[PDB]
C-alpha cells in the first residue's frame, strides 16, 4: 500500500496548516529553518530516500531600489549570481536568474545585460526619480540540511550530517533524468514527527511579497516522497 | 526515526570548505599551487579509478584563463613534498566547456587512476600559466572532485579511521 | 591514567582561547549557545557522565534603571524571580537573587524587601533624578541542553534529548551531597570535538559588565569531568 | 562520540510542559482539576511504589492556600472519566513545608503505590478547597512528580511504545 | 488488597465533635465511631495532630491535657485499653506535622470493630478559654509519607477471621 | 600504634606559604614538604578548609580557582597525581567547616615520602584583589570528628615496608 507522492511549499497534502514557511537570520548567520513538514491527521508514515528520491528548490531574495532623474540603469547586488543550466542568456536559462518590477508603473522591468560574476546588472528601461523597483535575484552562497523532531522539539539529529550548497543547487540542471538530484539519507516519520529543512546563509529568502508578478510565490521547494497511503 | 548508515560516506569536495586551502596565482609560476587539499585527522578519503573534476579557473575579470593554461593534480605525502609516483589529471585548461561538463556524461572528465589519502597527506593543484597572461583569482573560481548528487557520476568516499579493523593495513 | 578535574566559565584548562562565552537571542526565542568547550592542544579525551558527575550554573541578567526627584524605591522585572535554597531572606540565600549598583554614586544599592512572586522589588536607598542603576537579578524560566560538534559544525546530535529548567536549577540547593545535580548523559570527545551548552529563554544573560561589583563575572558555569590526563 | 542509552529514560514532570495541562480553580469545587496530565501517543510512563511530589499550590498573591486544603492525585482511564480503583496521594495541603521538602529525604513525600499510563490515559489533580478561601492560580504555582537530578530520590520512567516486544502485554 | 492505608481527620461523617468548656474533662470533644462493615486498625505507633485551639484561633493552655480512650458499646469509657495520655503544651504544631521526630506515636496498638467508640477527652483544668472545634483539627496517620505509619482499614466482607476479630 | 590521626593547617613549620598577586597561577600560595622520617598518607577522601581571603579579610572572587598538586623533588609540578581541582566560589566557609555534606573530599588517595612537595596553586584570573596568607587558613583533615577522615602519619623508623613505600 505504498504510493509515491509530491509535496510543495504550499498546502497540497497539508492544507497550509501542517506546513509553514519562514525567512532566515541574516545579521548573525544561523542555520535556521525556513520550512517544515508536519504529518497531517491521516497518514501512518512518510519516507524519504536520497539516492532514490528527487528534490527541487528555487530560492530568490528581495531588495528595494529607488530611481533618479539621471537614473543609472545599473545595479549591484550583495548576493552572488550564477546561471542555472548553462549560459547567462536570460532567454534560455530554464527560468530567469533575476526578476524585476517597477512599483509606480505597475509593470515589469526587462533586462538588457548582466555583469556576470561582478554581481551587477544592466537594465533595459529607464526608471524615474523617487521611483521604486523590487528585484528578486536568485539565492546562492548558502548551505542546506535536513533534520527531524520528536513531537516537541527534541531533535533525533539530522538526516545526513554534511551540507549541500545552493550555487551548486542552481548549477545542476533540474529536469533531466540522471542529472536530477538525489541526496543521501534515509528516514521515516509518523504523525506529528515533523521535518524541518534548514539553511545557513548571509542573505535573506523570500516566499511571497504579494507584488511578485509570476504566480504569487517568489520561491519554492518541491519534493518527492514514498508514502504508506 | 532515522535509518542507519555505513562508515563509508559519499561526498563531493569544493573550494569553500575549511580543511581545503587555496591562494591566488600569477602567470608563469607552475610550482605555486592554487589549491592545497589536506587530510583531516581521524579520516581517510578515497577516489576510485575515475571521478569527475570541475576545474573552474577564471580570471579576476571572471574569464577562463588561456587554453594554453594547464592543470596538474598531484598527490603529496607529508613534508609538504611533491610526488611523481602518484599523480592524477594532467590536462590543459582549454578543454572543459564548463557550462556543460559540470553536467553531461560525455563532457565529464574523470581521473587517471585511484587514490587514497591518510589522516595527514596533501594534494596540490598546480597551474601552468604559460606567461604574460592574466593573473589567477580563487574567489572568482570553484573546483570539485565528485558528482554525488547525480546517479551516473562517481563521488568521494570518506571513512573515519576508528571504524576499521583494516586500519593498520591501510596505514601501511 | 584517569583523573577528575573541574572546568569554568573562564580560562583554566583552556587559556580563554579554547573557550568562549556568549549572550543569547531574545526577540525570537532560540535555543542558542552561550558557552563552548573546545578540547585544547594536549588531551587525549574528555568524559562527562550524568548520574555520576556534578554541575553548577549561576545565571544573571542585566538591565538599566534611571531615577527621579520623587524617586520610586520600587522596581518591576520582566524576569521571574525565585529563591535558591529556601526562603527569600537575602541574608541567608546562599548567594543573593538580586544585585544592584548605582553608577553616579559608584556604590552598592542595598535591598529592603522583595515582592516575591509579583517580580517586583523594594530598595533600601533613595536614587536621584537622572541617576543610573544597574541590576543583576537571576535568570529563570528557561531551558538548557548539551550537544556536540564534529570539528566543523556537523552535530552528532545531543547528549540527552530532554531539557532542564533554570528556576528548577536555582531551586535545588547546590552544595549538598545527594542534593547535588547529576543529569543524564554519557559522552566522550577528543581534540577539537568541541561541546556547546545551549539555552532557550526569552531573557538575556550576562557574563561580564566591567562594573559588576562582586568579582568581575556576573554569572558562571562550572562543572566536573573525568579526563584521560 | 556519544554513549548509547536504553529505551527507559528517567525524567521529572512539571507544569510548563505542553502535553500536561492546567487551569485555575475556585474555592469549594473539588471536581475541577487544576492539572490534567495526559498520555502522549507512542509513549508509556511508569511510576514505582514511591516517587516524590512537589505540590506547590499557591494563591494569586503567591501564598500557599489554607492547610485545610486537600490534594488528590487520581488515575483516569480514557473517556475523561475518574477512577477509584487506582488512586494516588490523598493528602492535605498544609503538610509539605515546601522550602525543604523539595530537597530533604525526610520531608520528601512519595506515592502510595505504583502506576502505569498507556498512550492515552489521563491523570487528574483534584483540589478540595474547603470554602470561602482564596482562589487558586497556576502561574504562581508549580508541581512535580520525580527527583531525577538527585541521587536518593526516584524519577519517572518513560519508554517509547515501539521499543518493546512486551508492548502487547502492557497494553493488556 | 483489602487492606488500605488512610489518615483520619475532623471533616468526616462517622467522626463527631462538640465544643467544650473549661474544667469538664468528661465531655469528649471528639467521638470516633465504628462504621458498619469497616474494621480499622492502628499499630503500636502512629502520628497524631492534636490541634486544639481557642475560639480566637490559639492553642489552649499548655497545662491542658488530651486523653485518647477506647470505648466499647453503651457509650462507656474503658480503662483496660487506652492510648495517648499527654498534655497539650508540647506539640509545636507547625513542625510536628512534618518532622519525623516531633511526630508522636501511640502507646500501643488498637482495633475497632463495626460498632465501637473512641473518645478524646480534654482536661482544661481551669482559668482558661473555652474550646472550639471549627478552629481546630485532628489526625491519626501519615499514609502519604515513608517513615511514618497510617491507619489500616479493611472491609469486613472480605474476611474469614471476622468472627475472631469480633471476639 | 605507629599510625596517628592528625589534621594540618597553616601555622606549622614544615609547611610554607607566600602572598600571591592576581593572574599568576604558577605561584604556589602553600608549599607542603615532607619532613624527614615522617611519611604521611591521605585516603581517597578527606576534608579541606580552603580559606583564601583578601588583605581586607574577604574571600576572593568566586571565579578564583584552587588546584592542589603533588610534586616530586626538584621543586617540580607533576601531572600524573593531582588532587582537588576546584573553584573558590563554592565552599560556604562558615558551614562547610562543620557539616558533613558541605565537607569536601579529595579526588583520590596520596602518599608523601620523606622528601616530596605538594603545592596549592591559585588561579586568580584577573581584575581581582591580591592574596594574603595571614588573613587566611587551610586544613586537610578532621580527626576530632566521627564521620570524617584525617591524615595518617607514620614515623619511617617503625616499619619494614619503608623501602617499598620509597619505591
Amino acid at each position: 500500500q505504498t504510493q509515491e507522492y509530491t509535496l510543495s511549499h504550499t498546502g497540497g497534502l497539508l492544507g497550509s496548516s501542517k506546513v509553514t514557511t519562514a525567512s532566515n537570520q541574516t545579521a548573525p548567520q544561523r542555520e535556521t529553518a525556513i520550512i517544515s513538514f508536519e504529518v497531517p491527521r491521516k497518514f501512518s508514515e512518510i519516507e524519504y530516500v536520497g539516492q532514490r528520491d528527487a528534490t527541487r528548490f528555487v530560492p530568490r531574495t528581495t531588495e528595494e531600489i529607488t530611481g533618479t532623474a539621471n537614473d543609472d540603469t545599473v545595479v549591484q547586488l550583495q548576493a552572488n549570481i550564477q546561471p542555472i543550466a548553462g549560459e547567462e542568456d536570460m532567454a534560455d536559462q530554464d527560468y530567469p536568474v533575476v526578476v524585476a518590477y517597477n512599483v509606480t508603473q505597475g509593470a515589469q522591468v526587462e533586462i538588457a545585460d548582466v555583469n556576470y560574476a561582478t554581481d551587477e546588472v544592466t537594465l533595459a528601461t529607464d526608471p524615474a526619480d523617487g521611483d521604486t523597483v523590487k528585484l528578486w535575484p536568485i539565492m546562492g552562497d548558502g548551505e542546506v540540511q535536513f533534520r527531524l523532531v520528536n513531537q516537541f522539539g527534541q531533535e533525533e539529529g539530522r538526516v545526513y550530517p554534511w551540507a549541500t550548497p545552493l550555487y551548486r543547487w542552481h548549477d545542476f540542471p533540474q529536469l533531466k533524468r540522471g542529472r536530477e538530484i538525489n541526496l543521501h539519507g534515509s528516514v521515516t516519520w509518523q504523525e506529528n514527527e515533523t521535518v524541518e529543512v534548514l539553511l545557513d546563509a548571509p542573505q535573506a529568502i523570500t516566499w511571497e511579497d504579494a507584488d511578485y508578478p509570476e504566480g504569487q510565490y517568489v520561491s519554492t521547494f518541491e519534493q518527492d516522497v514514498e508514502i504508506t497511503l | 526515526n532515522i535509518g542507519n548508515l555505513s562508515a563509508e560516506k559519499q561526498i563531493s569536495l569544493y573550494d569553500g570548505q575549511p580543511f581545503i586551502s587555496e591562494q591566488d596565482v600569477a602567470a608563469g609560476d607552475p610550482n605555486t599551487p592554487a589549491l592545497t587539499i589536506e587530510g583531516p585527522d581521524g579520516y581517510v578519503i578515497a577516489v576510485d579509478a575515475g571521478t569527475p573534476i570541475a576545474p573552474e579557473f577564471r580570471d579576476s575579470n571572471g574569464e577562463k584563463l588561456d587554453p594554453s593554461t594547464r592543470v596538474i593534480v598531484q598527490k603529496c605525502d607529508r613534508q609538504g613534498n611533491p610526488l611523481g609516483d602518484g599523480i592524477i589529471f594532467n590536462d590543459t585548461l582549454g578543454r572543459f566547456n564548463y557550462n556543460k561538463m559540470r553536467t553531461d556524461p560525455d563532457y565529464m572528465r574523470k581521473t587517471a587512476k585511484s587514490l587514497m589519502v591518510d589522516e595527514r597527506e596533501i594534494v596540490k593543484v598546480f597551474v601552468d600559466v604559460p606567461d604574460g597572461a592574466n593573473g589567477y583569482d580563487a574567489e572568482r573560481s570553484r573546483f570539485t572532485l565528485g558528482d554525488d548528487t547525480s546517479d551516473f557520476g562517481k563521488a568521494v568516499e570518506i571513512v573515519d579511521h576508528d571504524d576499521l579493523t583494516e586500519g593498520e593495513t591501510q596505514a601501511v
